[PDB]
């Protein structure tokens, strides 16, 4: 049954075995209808915790590559060994991105009807193109950024239908700014988009915020940390 | 950071 | 790609926390000439423990859920069935990882070692990876495994006497070997007796050594006392 | 706990 697959996903998550969680989620993605809220969150959790370690690794390997490069007598072999090892990870990242990006385009985005879903999936789309754009350079990058920007702009248009303090609406704005700052290098443009989103949450802070208090109040805090980080530069 |  | 080139890769895998690959990069070294250096011995341990650790963690988490669901007032059988298959899946993964290394210890690492400070490492390891099998085995086969652990730990403990009391390996053994007696057998007396000996013996030799190894030895001593203070209920 |  569905609920048993949900239970299995939750068990995989409980055990921190995400690679399987991806599969036990796909098995529910095969089933009828749109994914639930609970079922959506699990999807994001699985894929985030799969891509995360590789993203972390990529950065360390990248720092070590630069560190190795920047020396009086660069060892030619170690740069080779490192390059290949980065490129081994980049592939895992590519595969993990294509896997989900495919399912968003083919399965999830067309199936959706309510807004909160549409914004969740369109945000997600943005995120994985953004993760692809972290290691790409030059022109591949430019085309990926294009694919992100449209997903984020799709998410953004529809997010206007959600309350200012919806964790999806905030979560979006947070990531959309990060996209601008980190991929497109537009500090003003990211600050605008963050600040604008934060302030709208502050106006609606008094306004009912209830079960989203944990999830919203966090993202509000993250927007600020970013705003402080980017302002001071 | 980005959203959880 | 030379040995020195592989060491670096083992370091890179560790730095990037990709332990499954590290275990392979150390297998690539295991097959070369001579014994492992102190650097290489550590990376070996680091690789296997961060491969086994996640699965050890999983097993306990699943076991505990399996316990919760059975105890429910109106249990669901298909769920209890599906959990128990999954626990067995992880149990499968663990034993592969334990055998993989135990094999290497028996065939490759124990025989080729000459110095004592390597011998204690490779026995202590045997002990540890038997002890990890004993954590999920049923009684009659568990008992056989405990036997193999006890021997590896005794073999380690015999030889550790040559090393200085504050030697991290020597203290690391006593710690794990007391934990064996406490957790796999159920001998608090033996565990406390064993831990106090190593702790007290370290305190005497504290002055003589621990010049730069102060952090490694000191951390373990802290662990021994932490255990000892827990276990004085007996 | 055990040795690291």
């Amino acid at each position: 049954t569905r609920e048993d697959y949900v239970f299995m996903a939750q068990l995989n998550e409980n055990a921190e075995r995400y690679d399987e969680m991806v599969e036990t989620m796909r098995k529910i993605s095969g089933m009828e209808g749109e994914l639930s809220d609970k079922e959506r969150n699990l999807l994001s959790v699985a894929y985030k915790n799969v891509i995360g370690p590789r993203r972390a690794a990529w950065r360390i390997v990248s720092s070590i590559e630069a560190k190795e490069k920047g020396r009086q007598k660069p060892n030619a072999k170690r740069i080779e060994q490192i390059r290949v090892y980065r490129q081994k990870i980049e592939k895992e990242l590519s595969d993990i991105c294509n896997d989900i990006l495919k399912l968003l385009q083919e399965q999830f985005v067309p199936r959706s009807t309510n807004a909160d879903a549409k914004v969740f999936y369109y945000k997600m789309q943005g995120d994985y193109y953004r993760y692809l754009a972290e290691y790409s350079s030059g022109e591949d990058k430019e085309k990926i950024a294009g694919s992100a920007l449209n997903a984020y702009n799709s998410a953004f248009e529809i997010s206007q239908q959600l309350p200012p303090t919806h964790p999806i609406r905030l979560g979006l704005a947070l990531n959309f700014s990060v996209f601008y700052y980190e991929i497109l290098a537009s500090p003003d443009r990211a600050c605008e988009l963050a600040r604008k989103a934060f302030d709208a949450a502050i106006t609606d802070l008094d306004k009912l915020t209830e079960e989203s208090y944990k999830d919203s109040t966090l993202i509000m805090q993250l927007l600020r940390d970013n705003l402080n980080l980017w302002v001071t530069d | 950071a980005s959203a959880p």
